[PDB]
């Protein structure tokens, strides 16, 4: 094929988001929800103490 | 030439998919975040 | 006062008790998109890369058929 | 004077259904709408005024932005 | 029929030097951003959107060039 | 038959079954794959708050947000490369762009009509200020149109046109030896460094497509 | 599946509706001969 | 006859040149803006409606360089 | 003969590089406006009739493009 | 036949670049006057005067580039 | 020999083309002027012909080439 | 058919003047980088790479006008 | 003469294009001349002596420039 | 038939305008320098070298300006 | 052998824009010159030794201003 | 060989415009200087050498300019 480098031309673009922005999102994400699934869970436990006043 | 060919769905695209934002799409992330709110103020 | 001390007092006790009910053992060719790749333990660049690897495929074929 | 006394168990039960009863964050959102329905009832007045912005968010969670 | 074409190819040359504007237009930029990041360096995250539509605006307008010129090219 | 429209139903079809793939059967939860989009979300319910800010706020909400994700998956067939693009099909664009210019003129009619005149300025004036800067301003009327599709058209075709340009330099730079590989590595990853920015334009090419849509309808409905 | 919701469209979106009919139409009186140079 | 067919367009190709008075015209303007915010954060909302009254009148008004190209090349 | 229309092709489409300035003077008087006003937020009711009181004076002759391209092509 | 006005038609643009100078210098008059008025909004009165007398003479030259280029009017 | 008589056309064209120098630069003297009086208004009346003096010796580049170029009509 | 090869070889130096552009465009931005750092040299690697982010873009401008001299030089 | 000599007079509209940067230098040592009596008046009349040699050295490349337009007349 | 070997002396020399890029380009980050560590002589030792880098990667684009003046020599 | 040895007092006119921008060249070393010792009174002895003395140090560009005029000329 | 000795007689005139380059950047290297001398007076001899560098770095490339003129003149 003359057009052989069209397809060649991601052989590290797509290297770069799978080496270098990998963890740049997936590791940035994580924490977002761990943010949420402990914050209702801590807030819950709170209605566990504010059940206990009566 | 074909100007009108790919307009005749082309904007004709846009109405459908609105719709599945409008009405489908979009709004089932809210009702996620007031069930956030309703397991936040209990 | 008395009203937030009784606005829980249904739906902290009528739900569910377990997380039971797993639900993946709902396999009809609806729900086998997610339990290969969308499931939350791998997570790489990979459901992304499988899209591409296709439309090159699908882009590639349509001059093959027109006129290569 | 003793009005409340048989409120002895009410809120004992769901002691009991913390302790080891407490799947918050493995469970599903359209299960609470068959426990409250109310949630969906402001949904369908906060689309039609056109209210997006649920307020009593912020203060919690983050804008989760590019801001 | 090259005694016409051959403008065509001397206006495709002399069109696309509209954009050395698109190079310092997208200059002043940066250059005006990190006097905002010393003079206030905790203003990085809400300055950052304002010239990154700041240039979008800028250096596609300079590309409005070669947008003319690959017509007098192709 | 339709030898065009080979993948406009495609570009439906990743946001029909968006919910899919990233609505993991309705949790609260909200993980990785779905967390970005709410995070695309909040991020066009931020900037339409703070340049409309009114009453009257959330209603054109929904169009605004369908013209981003419409335009921002244009960058598929921008990196997809044995495609004749359509964003590159600049008719449409620039068709899709004449409506929404007249149409917050006439969304303008029956809610405010014989006031809308009040484009002339918006601070005082003198008599011989306003009679010769009116045609000033309606030239940033009637090429407002023009000015916003063709924007996206240019900047974006220029992602197969600017790079396939280079494929016909640097294939002909191969078959010439196999001791030509001199002067470092030219044929390479600098036309990938060439690639990936268009790549990058072709995100905020759609975040400024939201931006600018979302300042002309705030004084085509504000007084 | 999903929720349908009665969201505002017509009542609000009503130019847009009329303006897609209204460059439509303005092809009829520029692809109807005029495109055969 | 129609050798002059190719002074249609050298005279439109050169029409882009007039493009830098967008090219700078909007990059200073959002060079004045994103250090005009840098010196106090808390008027970020009231010259950002001054700033796209001030954008547009700008590169439109450097846009109408297109038109002279446009109606000759057609 | 034919060779009157082409010499009114090329000057008519080289007075578009005469708006150059015209583009790039819309922009230090729109940034000065969003500079001056930036340190001064009460400012903004009595200079901004001062900040475009620079086109009517100004533009008025400033935007003569195709008022002088296309003027002698009736 | 064929030169007749030859040369008049392409000469007219290409001394119509001039506005450069008059569109700019149409706007560095106001664009110092409102940063100036910025630093102290007690002399915009006696400058009210002073635009009078800087901006008629800096479009001086702006006369002076369209009687030039109206050597085919008349 | 009216092929030089239209060279003289179009060399009218690029003669009094050269006000840009005078065009900005009879404005920059203003913009220093009226920034100066801004910060201090107690040389109202001493560099005001200072910039008068700048505004005639500005003008240097701005009526020069013109005695021939607006002088090419008649001869 | 000689007049075409000599029309895609007058037009490489005609394309070339957008050069200049990028040739104070990665300048200016450099401009802003040392003076930049000294007034806080606290901040000197928090402003150096994104301003080459920031240089990047303008080099493409001037990486804009190589290739159509090269397309007009190759044929 | 009259395609050899008769060529010299668009040699000449060439050669009166240089003063474009002569009207800066008798403009800008004017324009630092005013800001520098700002924060300092009392360094008036020595430096304004020492200012218009700049106004006469600037001037040399002015005034040495259109000497080769005069070559050709006289 | 003299022609296309004729293009070759004014298709190089009008190709070297753009070295004046660097020209007024290379000094202004040392004219970013010398006044820069006016205010701060202390930190000089670590960010004069990373000028050098900013003196070498525009003078890169002071070189392709003459790249093309020397594939005359082929 | 009239029609093109003649064309070395046609391009001799465009040497005048060599780099006889003195104002953005001569011109800006005394600008800065009255800019800093109005800022010390007390330190103007040590910069003409810097600044006219560097102004042929500049000027050694300036040497070769039209040095290429004259030389194809008589 | 007839006119391909004019066009190395204009294109060698058009190549000393890109000796402004050469004559803009050895001034701001001095433009520069003496602003830093006047708010540090004692602190002199840590720019003065590189100074010499910054207009050797401007120098170098308007002597990488001129000379393609008499390249193969002869």
């Amino acid at each position: 094929n003359d057009e052989s480098i069209l397809l060649l031309t991601f052989l590290g673009f797509t290297g770069l988001v799978a080496k270098y922005l990998a963890p740049a999102y997936k590791d940035f994400a994580d924490a977002r929800m761990k943010k949420v699934s402990d914050v209702l869970n801590a807030s819950r436990n709170k209605h566990v103490e504010a059940v206990k006043d009566r | 030439f074909y100007f009108m060919n790919q307009l005749t769905y082309g904007f004709l695209l846009m109405i459908t998919l609105l719709i599945l934002f409008s009405q489908f799409f979009l709004p089932m992330i809210l009702r996620l975040y007031v069930s956030r709110l309703f397991i936040s103020k209990l | 006062p008395n009203a937030k001390r009784i606005a829980n007092v249904v739906h902290f006790y009528k739900s569910l008790p377990q997380g039971p009910a797993p639900a993946i053992k709902a396999n009809t060719r609806l729900a086998r998109y997610k339990a290969k790749y969308f499931d939350g333990d791998n997570a790489s660049g990979k459901p992304l890369w499988h899209f591409a690897l296709g439309i090159i495929a699908f882009g590639y074929s349509m001059e093959y058929y027109f006129h290569l | 004077e003793s009005l409340v006394s048989k409120e002895l168990k009410d809120l004992q039960s769901t002691l009991d259904n913390i302790q080891s009863a407490r799947p918050f964050d493995e469970l599903t959102v359209d299960d609470l709408t068959k426990i409250k329905p109310e949630i969906d009832a402001k949904v369908e007045e906060m689309v039609k005024k056109g209210k997006w912005d649920v307020p009593g968010y912020k203060d919690r969670f983050g804008n989760l932005n590019v801001m | 029929m090259q005694l016409v074409l051959a403008a065509k190819y001397i206006g495709a040359g002399i069109s696309t030097i509209g954009l050395l504007g698109a190079g310092i237009g997208i200059a002043i930029v940066f250059a005006a951003l990190i006097n905002g990041v010393s003079r206030n360096p905790s203003i990085k995250d809400t300055v950052f959107p304002m010239a990154i539509l700041g240039f979008a605006l800028s250096e596609a307008t300079g590309l409005f060039c070669l947008m003319v010129s690959f017509l007098l090219l192709f | 038959l339709t030898t065009f429209s080979l993948y406009t139903i495609i570009v439906l079809l990743v946001i029909t079954s968006l919910y899919t793939l990233t609505n993991n059967n309705n949790k609260i939860i909200g993980s990785r794959w779905l967390i970005s989009q709410e995070a695309i979300y909040d991020t066009i319910m931020n900037m339409t708050k703070g340049q409309i800010g009114g009453k009257n706020w959330g209603l054109y909400f929904p169009m605004i947000f369908t013209l981003f994700m419409f335009i921002f998956i244009a960058n598929l067939i921008s990196m997809i490369p044995y495609s004749f693009a359509l964003s590159a099909h600049l008719v449409f664009i620039i068709s899709l762009s004449i409506v929404i210019w007249l149409g917050n003129t006439i969304l303008g009619l029956y809610k405010h009509g014989w006031v809308f005149f009040s484009l002339f300025v918006p601070a005082g004036t003198p008599l011989p200020l306003v009679p010769l800067l009116v045609i000033i301003e309606t030239l940033s009327y009637f090429a407002r149109a023009i000015s916003l599709g063709l924007r996206l058209g240019s900047n974006i075709l220029a992602g197969h046109l600017l790079m396939v340009i280079l494929a016909g330099l640097t294939f002909n730079f191969m078959l010439i030896n196999l001791f030509t590989l001199v002067f470092g590595f030219v044929p390479l990853a600098m036309i990938l460094a060439i690639m990936m920015l268009e790549f990058a334009i072709g995100i905020i090419q759609g975040y400024v497509w939201a931006i600018l849509t979302a300042s002309y309808l705030k004084d085509a409905v504000y007084l | 599946m999903l929720k349908r919701f009665p969201t505002p469209i017509l009542k609000v979106y009503w130019p847009f509706f009329v303006a897609g009919a209204a460059v439509y139409y303005g092809m009829s009186k520029a692809a109807d001969l005029s495109s055969n140079t």
